[PDB]
């Protein structure tokens, strides 16, 4: 099978950068190579095809070029919409086989997340669990520390999250943190908290509530 | 113009077998030869193989040479893939795709199907429960004003949310599931507002998952106190 490679599997470029995707191929492919587009929804397009043909509806900042073994696809002017993961794709010979994809995110202005947290629904709570959780919304960058206290005490092993894709217009993340805990255990204890660490806040930001005033 | 409309998700078990179809419309479905492609979660493109809907000629990647089966029924403009003896390393999503040809011999891909999610497993489908996400108060100098719905223990992937029937979009973030250790996935989906605007409309989140036929709307009471 012909190996194709993407060097990089990550990029990030400001709006109105130029940004190119590289994607090398184990041996001369002689220009049959083709470029896609995954949307973070998973939908697929078709971006160039024959190394440097651009598909119906494709804008002409993308471009591609190459030969041999080494083929670039280029944006030339970044916009936020462009937010994908490219694949190049050889049909030299069969099997067809695709490069491991590069995942381009914008780099924006550091952006502090807006915290909530939400108690548990009587609704769940009667069937035996207590779920907690922990919005951060429209942040930048992408990392993020979310930590659970319970009464003042640090929790672990009881908590998972989950980050959206880069927002196709703000170029912001959210991420979800949920705390799961057995009714009996939720109600041992009054104070719920999630406490936030970003590069966009002054210093950790605490969102609690006290299931007593709840 | 060009659509390919695959199937919708579905759950098999491991050691059977599974037919995914692809109706085609907007193209003569006998002209152009069509490719199927599988993607696992989080990982790359797989070509399978590809079929000549005029005669019903076959060509696979050898992978998947005791896997795939591809035919045609022209009368209806589909297209189907069989998938046999199923592990849970066929769970994966498979798209369906017209090939173009340009000038001599010059090929690609050029319109792609939705997808099908295909989860290989044992265990039972299990439709969401959906519980209201409601803070216990708002501040006055919060500037976004925020609520959702929890989608909690469904089996498989995937659920659809929408908000107000699809009028609300705008300030929707809808989360990625998790995998629990019980073996069912949960999700989030929350919406801000600007504080100002949040009075203005009700909240009601529609759920939708197809492997159990579930369809839940949940109204998301905005009732919550002043710190």
């Amino acid at each position: 099978d012909i190996q194709m490679t993407q060097t990089t599997s990550s990029l990030s470029a400001s709006l109105g950068d130029r940004v190119t995707i590289t994607c090398s191929a184990s041996q001369g492919i002689n220009n049959y190579l083709n470029w896609y587009q995954q949307k973070p929804d998973g939908t697929v397009k078709l971006l160039i095809y024959y190394t440097s043909s651009l598909h119906s509806g494709v804008p002409s900042r993308f471009s591609g070029s190459g030969s041999g073994t080494d083929y670039s696809l280029t944006i030339s002017n970044l916009e936020p919409e462009d937010i994908a993961t490219y694949y190049c794709q050889q049909y030299s010979n069969l099997p067809y086989t695709f490069g491991g994809g590069t995942k381009l995110e914008i780099k924006r202005t550091v952006a502090a997340p807006s915290v909530f947290i939400f108690p548990p629904s009587d609704e769940q709570l009667k069937s035996g669990t207590a779920s907690v959780v922990c919005l951060l919304n429209n942040f930048y960058p992408r990392e993020a520390k979310v930590q659970w206290k319970v009464d003042n005490a640090l929790q672990s092993g009881n908590s998972q999250e989950s980050v959206t894709e880069q927002d196709s217009k703000d170029s912001t993340y959210s991420l979800s943190s949920t705390l799961t805990l057995s009714k009996a255990d939720y109600e041992k204890h009054k104070v719920y908290a999630c406490e936030v660490t970003h590069q966009g806040l002054s210093s950790p930001v605490t969102k609690s509530f006290n299931r007593g005033e709840c | 113009e060009v659509q390919l409309q695959q199937s919708g998700p579905d759950l098999v078990k491991p050691g059977a077998s599974v037919k995914i179809s692809c109706k085609t419309s907007g193209y003569t479905f006998t002209e152009y030869i069509m490719h199927w492609v599988k993607q696992s979660h989080g990982k790359s493109l797989e070509w399978i193989g590809g079929i000549i809907p005029n005669n019903g000629g076959t060509s696979y990647n050898q992978k998947f040479k005791d896997k795939a089966t591809m035919t045609v029924d022209k009368s209806s403009s589909t297209g189907y893939m069989e998938l046999r003896s199923l592990t849970s390393e066929d769970s994966a999503v498979y798209y369906c795709t017209r090939r173009e040809v340009y000038g001599r011999n010059y090929y690609a891909l050029d319109y792609w199907g939705q997808g099908t999610l295909v989860t290989v497993s044992s265990a039972s489908t299990k439709g969401p429960s959906v519980f209201p996400l409601a803070p216990c108060s708002r501040s006055t100098s919060e500037s976004t004003a925020a609520l959702g719905c929890l989608v909690k223990d469904y089996f498989p992937e995937p659920v659809t949310v929408s908000w107000n029937s699809g009028a609300l979009t705008s300030g929707v973030h809808t989360f990625p599931a998790v995998l629990q250790s019980s073996g069912l996935y949960s999700l989030s989906s929350v919406v801000t507002v600007p504080s100002s605007n949040f009075g203005t409309q009700t909240y009601t989140c529609n759920v939708d998952h197809k492997p159990s036929n579930t369809k839940v709307d949940k109204t998301v009471e905005r009732k919550s106190c002043v710190e």
